[PDB]
Parts: structure tokens; C-alpha cells; sequence
């Protein structure tokens, strides 16, 4: 039995009109929630030098996602949305893990997940860098300039727990082991 | 006799932070999903605190004010869970269970089949104190007489009459925490007002953690 | 927290008598109900709001009405008296308490003054204690001087006997030496449904 899981789902199927929920019963906070998107996302990776690797990803194009998943979410609790960081796991969950060209790539979402969307016309607070990093166990690092370049199909989100956690509903990415 | 095997239970310092564990057998771990933590203070419910995943790792908790102080982690390869409270408060004061779910579908809801026996967390700044054992001495055909276990600390006491040859009318009754940081506790007997003057009343009162042994005598004095 | 409320909270039965414990859940998601004992672990009977676990015989099933989810203990046994919770997810419920019903007694109420060896240390500790009653529910004030006393006592209520099924009830009225020596009369006065009067148990300080 290995490990699988991850923060964004990468290269799968896509929603035919509307964004979908898929879960096996979605009131219940250890069940892992599946996010389906609409249009894809892409996401391009950049290891240019010793060691500096990145991760781009569009913010008019994430706000537009991330503010269309609060619409849907609100089809299940019709109640202001929190997009937020896990609070544990393993590097798999906590990172968006993937291995690009020959080198396996962790990097950190705390951009993408740190929003509060509105119950009215969905709304902000008031482009996206995701610093990534590479395993140095096996072994020393490898020199620029390689580019990594996908598509972000889906989200795996787990809802926060309790009555005592009123106002707003959270939703932290991780799961959750396998996919749809 | 038998799984899952919880830590000792503890005093701990208001503001401190307590690792308490869990641990089962390979055979009992590779068939859990989660590992829930709940907890009941004494005269209150069953409380979850919240969950772990035997396999990824990842956590929820019931309240915000969980989320910041407990942390929530497990060892797959000696099949153990752990949980850490940060900012220990009078509050935190429980008894702290866990509990096991089987990897389940989704919509049969939470059941959870195995448990721990449990670990209780006492937020106490007081300090181990000897207790002070005082008589409940009689003055129309019962008489009651007893004992009063005055400003003790931690739990428990032992609590004995005449050396285990009493036992019929025998009320001993659960230790109150005061305004102190000290239990007290009143251990009774019934018996006929008639008997007092021949038989002897003597109580065994043992108080393990200080080490005292007390063995008080109660007649009637005027 | 809105949804989840049980009840009764104290189910006064005989054996062979059957229990019928009721969880209200705001939602339609499935009940499970355990069984738990004073200083034991949580018992799992019952799971899926119908379905009874491995090791659980036929006495125990659990039904649903909505929001009205109950389990109901047929042919009772003495080893099923004790609290039960139901949790729906994450949830539990508030509890409820199955005790052995019995013939209503009148508590044995006895008083107790604070001991030489006591008033040699610096505290003085007046004790009452209320033998073998059912129900459970009795109350104690404290009199000094004929003035109600509170926010001084401390209770403590023992488990319910195996033999006769009473409970009984001791009380602590703590005060120092010094505000002691000032009043004469200590009186405990005690109301029960036992009781058509009340019961005031009293003694005169310093006099044997
Ligand atoms: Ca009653």
C-alpha cells in the first residue's frame, strides 16, 4: 500500500457548464470533498537556478475560480466561505506535490488558499508566486533552465468541523487519499 | 485485557502543555481509518475534540479555540497517535479518550468500536499535601459516625473501616475540589447506637502519593 | 449547539421492564448510541441508527422518526443500567441516566460538629449527611444564627446502592474559628419529596 494524494488535481476530466461537489455524503467533515472545474487552470513551474524554483499561477483567472467555487459551495450551506491552509498532514497534503521532468517539486498554496468570500456579490478582503522547492535527499540539485507546464482540472478540500466553529464555513485542501 | 493502550494519567500546570498517547497492534491499525479524540470532564458529556488519519496524516477539530492548541499526529510504522495541548487551562480539566473508526462509506455516519480506557488531566498549580483526617463522632436506635479527609492533593484515597471487618452501612462518598487548590472527602457508618459502647471505630484512610498511612479512632466525646 | 438534544435525562426503571431512549438530531443523518458506565469506556451497541454491532444481543434496537431517533432496551438487565449517549457524526447527545426505580424513602438526616482536633488547626468544618433516600433529588440549606448561609457549603451525592437502590447525600459548611466563635445556633434544614415537613437538625456550640 504506497501514497497518493494532493492539493490541485492536475490533467483530468473537466465540468461540461457549471463547477461540481462530488463526495459520499457531504455533511460529513471526514469524508473528503471533490472540486470539478469549469475551465482549466494552467499552471506553469520554472527551475532557473541553484535554487530558486517557482510556480506561476494567474490571479484574475484564480479570483474568477476561487469566487465561482464559493457560489457552489453556498448551494450546500447558503453562509459566508473561508479558503484557508491545512493545520496538519504529510508534505503531500500540506504542498502541492507533483514530479516534474525528473525532479519531484513541493510547493506552498498559502497564496491561492487565504480568502473570505461574502454571502452578497462575492467579495475579497480589501500575480500569484508559489515559492516550490525540490528534494535534496537523492541527490545534489540540477542547473537551470527547466520549465514545467499542466493543467489544474480539480481541488481535494476538507470542510472544518464543530458547531462552536459559527459564522463563515472553512474549507482546507489535502483529503483524502484517492480520486474520482 | 485489552487494545487500544492510553498514557498515565496526569497533574499538569495551568498554562504547560500535556503529550498524551495512543497506541494499538499492526493487525488493529492497518484496519483504522481514524483516530478521534474526545473528552468528559466530571458532570459533563462526551466532547470531540477532533480526528486524525491513520494514513495521510491530516487533522479537524471541533472549535477554533482546538485548532491553535491541539496538534494532532500519528506513527504509521509503530502504530501510535499522539495528542499535544498547548495553553493548559482549569478548563482542560477531563478525562481524555480516543477512539477508533474502521475504514467506512460515507453516509452510515460515525462509529467508533474500539476505545481507550482513558487519561485523565488534572490542571492543577497545588502541590502533593498530606491529608488531615478528622472524626465524625454520634451524640434513636441508629447512630451515624465517620471520618473527614480535609485538604488532600492529588486523587485518590483509600478509604477503609475497621480493617475490611466493616462493610455493612458503609457510605463513602466522592473527594470535592475547594476553594483551596485541596479535595476533601467524608467517608460514613451506620450502625446501632447500642453497639458504640462495646465495639471500636477505627478508619483506614491511605493517601498513596504522600505516602500516608492515617488509622483514626472515633467514640462518642463530650 | 442547536441540534442533538436527548431526552429523558434520567430513566427510572425495574428489570424486565423495557427503556426507550430518545435522541432528537436537527438533520436527517444516521444515530449510533453507546453505552458507558462511571469510570469505563464508551460500549458501542448500536451504529447506521438501526444496526447493532458484533458481540450486542437482541435486548437492544435502534428506530427512527424523523428527527426522532431512539433506542429501546427490551427485557431489561441489571448490567444495562447505566448512561447512555448518542452521537450523530461528530455530535453527542447530552446524555441520559437509566436507574433502578424503587419505593420512595425518606432520607436519615444526622448533623456532625467541627472535631477539637480540627479547631486546634485554624478551620471549622460542620458536616451533615443524609442517609439511604430515593429520588436522588433532596435539598440542604444551612442555617446560622437564622440566616439562610450559601456560597460556603460544598455537596457531594454517592452512586446508587446495589443491594437497596438508595442514594445518600453529604454537605460541608466551612468556616474559620474566628467566625465561628461569633454565632451559637448552626442549623441544617433538609427538603425532600419524602418529606410532608422539613427536616432542621441543629445543636448548641461548645455544649456536651
Ligand atoms: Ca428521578
Amino acid at each position: 500500500k504506497p501514497v497518493v494524494s494532493t492539493q490541485l488535481l492536475l490533467n483530468g476530466s473537466l465540468a461540461e457548464k457549471e463547477i461540481r461537489i462530488k463526495s459520499e455524503d457531504i455533511s460529513d467533515n471526514a469524508k473528503n470533498i471533490i472540486v470539478q472545474l469549469t475551465k482549466p487552470v494552467l499552471i506553469n513551474c520554472a527551475r532557473p537556478s541553484n535554487n530558486t524554483q517557482y510556480c506561476v499561477v494567474n490571479r484574475t483567472q484564480w479570483n474568477d475560480t476561487l469566487g465561482q467555487v464559493a457560489i457552489q459551495l453556498r448551494k450546500h450551506w447558503n453562509t459566508c466561505i473561508i479558503f484557508n491552509e491545512p493545520s496538519g498532514g504529510d508534505l503531500e497534503i500540506t504542498t502541492h506535490s507533483f514530479n516534474c521532468g525528473g525532479e519531484f517539486f513541493y510547493c506552498n498554496t498559502s497564496d491561492l488558499f487565504n480568502s473570505t468570500w461574502n454571502i452578497e456579490g462575492t467579495a475579497s478582503i480589501d500575480d500569484i508566486t508559489l515559492p516550490c522547492r525540490i528534494k535534496g535527499s537523492g541527490a545534489p540539485p540540477i542547473q537551470g533552465v527547466i520549465r514545467c507546464q499542466s493543467n489544474i482540472t480539480g481541488i481535494l478540500l476538507t470542510r472544518d468541523g464543530g458547531s462552536g466553529s459559527g459564522t463563515c464555513e472553512t474549507f482546507r485542501p489535502g483529503g483524502g487519499d484517492m480520486r474520482d | 485485557q485489552v487494545q487500544l493502550v492510553q498514557s498515565g494519567s496526569g497533574v499538569k500546570k495551568p498554562g504547560a502543555s500535556v503529550r498524551v498517547s495512543c497506541w494499538t497492534s499492526e493487525d488493529i491499525f492497518e484496519r483504522t481509518e481514524l483516530i478521534h479524540w474526545v473528552r468528559q470532564a466530571p458532570g459533563q458529556g462526551l466532547e470531540w475534540i477532533g480526528w486524525v488519519k491513520t494514513v495521510t496524516g491530516a487533522v479537524n477539530f471541533g472549535s477554533p479555540d482546538f485548532r491553535q492548541r491541539v496538534s494532532l499526529t500519528r506513527d504509521r510504522d509503530l502504530f501510535t497517535a499522539h495528542m499535544d495541548i498547548r495553553g493548559l487551562t482549569q478548563g482542560d480539566t477531563a478525562t481524555y479518550f480516543c477512539a477508533r473508526q474502521k475504514f467506512y462509506t460515507g453516509g452510515q455516519g460515525w462509529y467508533f468500536d474500539l476505545w481507550g480506557r482513558g487519561t485523565l488531566i488534572v490542571v492543577s498549580s497545588a502541590s502533593t499535601k498530606g491529608p488531615s483526617v478528622f472524626p465524625l463522632a454520634p451524640s434513636g436506635g441508629t447512630a451515624a459516625l465517620g471520618c473527614l479527609v480535609k485538604d488532600y492533593f492529588p486523587e485518590p484515597v483509600t478509604v477503609s473501616w475497621n480493617s475490611g471487618a466493616l462493610t455493612s452501612g458503609v457510605h463513602t462518598f466522592p473527594a470535592v475540589l475547594q476553594s483551596s487548590g485541596l479535595y476533601s472527602l467524608s467517608s460514613v457508618v451506620t450502625v446501632p447506637s447500642s453497639s458504640l459502647g462495646t465495639q471500636t471505630y477505627i478508619c483506614n484512610v491511605n493517601h498513596k502519593p504522600s505516602n500516608t498511612k492515617v488509622d483514626k479512632k472515633v467514640e462518642p466525646k463530650s | 449547539e442547536i441540534v442533538l438534544t436527548q431526552s429523558p435525562g434520567t430513566l427510572s426503571l425495574s428489570p424486565g421492564e423495557t427503556a426507550s431512549l430518545s435522541c432528537t438530531a436537527a438533520s436527517y443523518g444516521h444515530m449510533t448510541w453507546y453505552q458507558k458506565k462511571p469510570g469505563q469506556p464508551p460500549k458501542l451497541l448500536i451504529f447506521a441508527t438501526s444496526k447493532r454491532a458484533s458481540g450486542i444481543p437482541d435486548r437492544f434496537s435502534g428506530s427512527q422518526f424523523g428527527k426522532q431517533y431512539t433506542l429501546t432496551i427490551t427485557r431489561m438487565e441489571p448490567e444495562d443500567f447505566a448512561r447512555y449517549y448518542c452521537q450523530q457524526l461528530e455530535f453527542f447527545g447530552q446524555g441520559t441516566r437509566l436507574e433502578i426505580r424503587r419505593t420512595v424513602a425518606a432520607p436519615s438526616v444526622f448533623i456532625f460538629p467541627p472535631s477539637d482536633e480540627q479547631l486546634k488547626s485554624g478551620t471549622a468544618s460542620v458536616v451533615c449527611l443524609l442517609n439511604n433516600f430515593y429520588p436522588r433529588e433532596a435539598k440542604v440549606q444551612w442555617k446560622v444564627d437564622n440566616a439562610l448561609q450559601s456560597g460556603n457549603s460544598q455537596e457531594s451525592v454517592t452512586e446508587q446502592d446495589s443491594k437497596d437502590s438508595t442514594y445518600s447525600l453529604s454537605s460541608t459548611l466551612t468556616l474559620s474559628k474566628a467566625d465561628y466563635e461569633k454565632h451559637k445556633v448552626y442549623a441544617c434544614e433538609v427538603t425532600h419529596q419524602g418529606l410532608s415537613s422539613p427536616v432542621t437538625k441543629s445543636f448548641n456550640r461548645g455544649e456536651c
